[PDB]
């Protein structure tokens, strides 16, 4: 149809691979680098998709000259196009910087920390046979995206290179429970492996107390539809449910493996009590999953079980979700970095790429500092000690140093200069 | 039939004036073209500009049709250096780099446009230097030419500034006597004219630069082409005199003390006169033996003599 | 060169009627003749041909009609029946197409030194302008297509594409003004030629669909355009802050005031009536209801000229900055306008700009009231009919209330 804008949009790209038609939507890190990698999303019962790592927010158009004004100081085919991921929270635009494998045209792409300049706008010409300048180019045609401060042209590799514009979330309701925040019963509000899923398959134990929120208390998930999926939920729409910090999927019967084997295994659940009628902190019946006439709550089975199956919905403010994923990608890499510690032995980029990583943590967690009025400072303060609260946690940055005394081991320096890959 | 394209040479109005499907559709035959191919491109280019400098709206559209359609070689330099070897398209590939060249913007920012500015440069590779590298290995001559010109308009020089030298120096022990005869050279001579406007623009590297510097006088002096553009080296060499350096100043100074004793041809004396009114420009506040030696040779040039020798005598004041 | 003679040759209520009837004998020893036909064949030939032969055809054909006359009306309509066509809606299609606009990269071009060309196809434009009027029914749904062509073609709808097109050059042309001072001047009058023609173009567009018909109007409104006028409107909201907001002055500012009211009374028009609550209403409150900041900008801007003049008229305001010779010193203004009290501020620096300095913050003032005043109080009322009309059709909705 046709967009207004201030929707998020999700590019998906194209022909085939393998000698098999394949879709990827384009998706960055950011943090721990900007450079954004497609992922395939081929088989939903074989693999849930993931909908993170690909993000959009629409908010300038106009055309070429009114950008150019703009920059001195229903999308129309063209304007002006800005495209954020929230994930990552800054924007993306073409990176100067060229890549590493080829030479001659094109950079890698990443979104700026901030979008101001001619970076950043890219640039479509709502161009197809059908298509004219002048147009409602609504969903469903490319429409070549070249920048911008441009030189072309995205990207295609893994010419011209069309990408085709899926509608991730159609418009925003409220109360409108929602397709993924993703937030009587005790409070002990259901809860996954605290610290962490020490199972490793998800184990509900239950929970109630700090921990709680506290932390890991928190999914988001659930598409069992690759676009579109937003409008709120419609009661038992069926969807899959992943649990936040490691938790995959979790849908040995309950409890999850991770999210591909384990969404095959479990393929899907869906909650029995486009319009939105959902309302959170309201209903919302009682789950379970279907596969499976079985009943959460208690705990698996019979299904049958006494009345309280009703679960209640929580909120996330969204800085804790960012958060979140942050501790996920970073954490990761640090894991991956003791891991190849403990590869080197030692017998006689990455580093780097965990070093922008750091950096960009450090950033994060900087002081508020005394600038601030006797506002700004306490804004910030509550806000740094909560993030701090939340982090103390899960705790890696303690795996911290944990690998720190790994790395002065191989000390001196480098024992020196290096156990392997020297100037490292 | 270019010629017609000709037509249009000399007038700014009615460069100005071209409508850009004109242009669209000479940028699709060079696109669908080949050194005829590439000689339509090259008057393409003079098409596109003239000077002085060139317009910023033609300038413009032209940047932006050729980035739309690559056409292009396929891609470099060093490949064309082997092609020279194994032998033209080397030449036609010369000719669209001084195309380029051309049309770069002027005269400096901002602003802008310079985007743009910087998709050219993203557009020249490593680059211009890469460009003097295949001069130097060349050292056809006519050809890069242009080079030369874009790395001026595409933009530590001395670095850069060794590499040409080395090529340059040759030229005039080639092009004195018989070589001078020789006419290979006059066309390094034409190319010459153009490197010392580049010209125009540690120590010890300076000082042996200072050594180019006296093979560009003697290369001056002379035989034997005009003239006037020999003028117009000399100029530049004077220049680069006042720019400058007492070493260098020296074993210069002695050579240039030798030609004075010749000369005491009357250009090259005049030239020679400037060069020490310079010298003392510079000696207000300033070996010493070689200048009293030099000097006792003006008293004896003034007794060697006994309009233009008014003009002989204002050197000799 | 003859057909040029012909229409040379064609070129107080009794002298109204008059003048009508003598007007009425020369078209009409014409129309008796045949010229009709010619004019069509001759159209038919160029065979969608782009020449000045055209162009003297054109204007021929415009000399023979004028003012209407049914003989010719007539004449023609049968002409095209009987001949069944043919593809002569094809030529006139083609010419539809490729009528100039402003270009930006000319107008650039033309500034460093002709361009931007033509009057031409505002004399076409014309001619299919004043084919309407008189009003068919027949005719009209003729032009909507017609039966017996093989062919038809949208006509209407490709007016109103070209129109979409012309308000995209003006608005780019706007956005590079941007508003560095200004006029510039030579550019302004290459502006004004062109906002002269698309009024031109409007008006017949309105014409066109100015028959209560109820087909033609549909067909429109299903159509696409909008839009379109929507974008159009936006765009004269801000070339009306910029003049008034420096001394272009008064023709540029009366030759946008012109073009406003007559895209306002082709929007009158298109509703021609309706259900109180009715489809074409629902669309109509759905543009304005799609704009509301530039809609609200054009009225307070209305207001303001209105409740300033207003101010200036009261004896306290008079009071307040009492002068030997007028004016309100800067301050001195400001203070009065203050202490009326009802004015934005960002807008009462506005007005303060709107009014031209003399040396020393001295202001005539009964000059501003009455300019801008004339002008607005013709203009403001075209507006004010059409919004209590449109109020009075359909409440609710209330958004529109």
């Amino acid at each position: 149809q046709f967009l207004r804008t201030d929707d998020e949009v999700v590019l998906q790209c194209s022909a085939t691979v393998l000698k098999e038609q394949l879709k990827l939507c384009l998706a960055a890190e950011g943090f721990g680098n900007r450079l954004c990698f497609l992922e395939p999303t081929s088989n939903a019962q074989n693999v849930p998709p993931d909908l993170a790592i690909c993000c959009f927010t629409l908010e300038q158009s106009l055309s070429v000259r009114a950008l150019q004004e703009m920059l001195a100081n229903t999308l129309l085919y063209g304007h002006a196009i800005l495209l954020r991921h929230a994930h990552s929270r800054m924007y993306l635009s073409c990176l100067t910087t060229s890549r590493s494998m080829t030479d001659k045209l094109a950079f890698d792409v990443g979104l700026q920390e901030d979008a101001t300049g001619e970076a950043c706008w890219w640039t479509m010409h709502p161009a197809s046979k059908q298509r004219s300048e002048g147009e409602k180019v609504r969903v469903g045609d490319d429409l070549i995206l070249v920048s911008v401060s441009s030189e072309r042209y995205l990207h295609l590799s893994t010419m011209q290179t069309l990408w085709n514009m899926n509608p991730i979330c159609s418009c925003c309701e409220e109360g409108y429970v929602t397709g993924g925040h993703v937030l009587g019963h005790m409070d002990e509000c259901l809860t996954i492996s605290a610290a962490d899923s020490d199972d490793q398959r998800r184990l509900v134990y239950y929970e109630g107390g700090a921990v709680c929120t506290h932390a890991r208390s928190l999914w988001r998930l659930e598409p069992l539809r690759i676009s579109w999926s937003g409008s709120h939920l419609r009661w038992g729409q069926p969807l899959r449910i992943r649990h936040v910090t490691t938790g995959r999927y979790l849908a040995q019967g309950l409890v999850v493996v991770d999210a591909c084997k384990a969404h095959t295994k479990a393929t899907s659940f869906c909650f029995r009590v486009g319009p939105p009628e959902i309302k959170y902190g309201e209903s919302l019946c009682f789950v379970q999953h279907v596969a499976s006439g079985l009943w959460l709550t208690y705990a698996i089975l019979h299904q049958e079980g006494h009345m309280d199956d009703a679960l209640f919905l929580t909120r996330c403010q969204q800085e804790e979700s960012q958060a979140a994923r942050m501790i996920h990608s970073t954490a990761g890499l640090y894991n991956q970095f003791i891991k190849g510690l403990d590869s080197f032995s030692g017998k006689p980029l990455p580093i780097e790429a965990v070093i922008l990583s750091l950096q960009d943590l450090i950033g994060y967690f900087e002081p508020p500092s005394e600038e601030l009025q006797h506002e700004e400072k306490q804004s910030k303060l509550r806000s740094l000690r909560n993030r701090q609260s939340l982090f103390q946690e899960e705790g890696m940055l303690s795996l911290v140093l944990n690998c720190i005394d790994r790395l002065n081991v191989y000390t001196t320096a480098a024992h020196f200069a290096e156990y392997a890959g020297e100037e490292a | 039939l270019d010629v017609a394209a000709a037509s249009v040479i000399d007038n700014n109005e009615l460069a100005l004036a071209l409508q850009e499907q004109d242009l669209e559709k000479v940028v699709s035959y060079l696109a669908g073209c080949p050194c005829g191919g590439e000689r339509y491109l090259d008057f393409l280019r003079f098409a596109v500009f003239v000077n002085g400098e060139s317009v910023e709206e033609n300038a413009n559209v032209v940047v932006r049709l050729l980035i739309r359609k690559p056409e292009c070689f396929g891609p470099g330099l060093l490949a064309a250096i082997e092609e020279a070897i194994r032998i033209f398209y080397a030449a036609l590939i010369d000719l669209l780099g001084r195309c380029a060249p051309e049309m770069h913007l002027i005269q400096a920012g901002k602003g802008e446009a310079l985007r743009i500015r910087a998709i050219l440069r993203s557009l020249v590779p490593l680059d211009d230097l890469v460009g003097i590298i295949s001069l130097p290995l060349q050292i056809v001559p006519d050809h890069k030419a242009s080079m030369v010109l874009f790395l001026d308009r595409v933009y530590f020089l001395l670095h850069v500034l060794d590499v040409g030298f080395l090529p340059d120096m040759r030229a005039a022990a080639s092009l004195d006597t018989a070589t001078f005869s020789t006419t290979e050279m006059a066309l390094a001579l034409n190319r010459y004219l153009c490197l010392a406007v580049l010209p125009l623009i540690p120590l010890f590297a300076g000082t042996e630069h200072r050594a180019i510097m006296v093979d560009s006088m003697l290369h001056t002096v002379y035989r034997l082409s005009r003239g006037r553009s020999l003028t117009k080296a000399q100029r530049d060499v004077i220049e680069d005199c006042l720019m400058a350096r007492p070493s260098m100043l020296q074993h210069l100074l002695r050579r240039l003390v030798f030609d004075v004793p010749i000369l005491n041809k009357m250009p090259l004396k005049l030239l020679t006169n400037h060069y020490e009114r310079c010298w003392k420009y510079y000696c207000l506040p300033t070996t010493s033996e070689e200048e009293l030696h030099l000097t006792r040779k003006l008293f004896w040039g003034i007794f060697d003599s006994l309009y233009d020798q008014e003009l002989y005598r204002m050197a000799m004041p | 060169a003859y057909a040029d003679i012909m229409a040379k040759s064609c070129h107080s209520f009794e002298e109204k009627e008059m003048e009508k009837q003598r007007l009425l004998y020369q078209q009409s020893r014409l129309h008796t003749r045949g010229a009709a036909e010619m004019v069509l064949q001759m159209i038919s030939a160029c065979k969608g041909e782009t020449g000045a032969m055209v162009s003297s055809t054109l204007k021929l054909g415009i000399s023979i009609l004028n003012g209407g006359n049914a003989e010719v009306q007539q004449k023609m309509l049968d002409y095209l029946k009987d001949k069944k066509e043919v593809g002569f809606f094809q030529s006139i299609q083609a010419l539809m197409q490729t009528c100039s606009v402003l270009d930006l990269n000319a107008f650039e071009r033309q500034n460093k030194a002709v361009m931007a060309d033509d009057e031409f196809t505002q004399d076409l434009f014309r001619f299919l302008q004043l084919l309407c009027e008189g009003h068919n029914n027949d005719f009209q749904n003729y032009l909507r297509t017609q039966t017996g062509n093989t062919t038809t073609i949208n006509i209407i709808i490709c007016t109103v594409d070209y129109l979409l097109r012309l308000q995209e050059s003006i608005s780019d042309f706007y956005w590079y003004y941007s508003g560095k001072d200004v006029i510039e001047e030579q550019g302004k009058r290459n502006f004004s030629k062109a906002m002269s023609v698309a009024k031109q173009v409007f008006n017949s567009l309105t014409e066109y669909i100015q028959g209560p018909c109820t087909g033609n109007q549909q067909s429109l409104a299903h159509s696409r355009l909008w839009d379109a006028v929507v974008g159009f409107l936006h765009v004269f909201a801000h070339m009306m802050m910029k003049l008034a907001q420096d001394s272009s002055q008064i023709e540029l500012l009366k030759e946008l005031l012109d073009l406003q009211k007559d895209m306002v009374v082709m929007l009158l028009s298109l509703l021609e009536g309706n259900v109180v609550n009715g489809m074409i209403a629902r669309q109509m409150v759905d543009m304005l209801v799609e704009s509301s900041s530039n809609v609200e900008m054009i009225l307070k801007f209305f207001d303001m000229f209105l409740k300033l003049k207003d101010i200036v008229g009261s004896e306290a305001f008079q009071d307040y900055v009492t002068d030997p010779r007028g004016l309100i010193s800067k301050k001195d203004f400001q203070k009065a306008m203050d202490s009326q009290k009802q004015f934005t501020g960002p807008e009462i620096q506005f007005l303060l700009s709107c009014s031209e300095a003399d040396e020393n913050e001295m202001i005539n003032f009964e000059e501003f009231a009455n300019r801008f005043q004339e002008p607005a109080r013709d203009i403001g009322f075209n507006v004010a009919v059409l919004l209590t009309n449109l109020s009075e059709h359909v409440p609710h909705d209330p958004r529109l209330r």
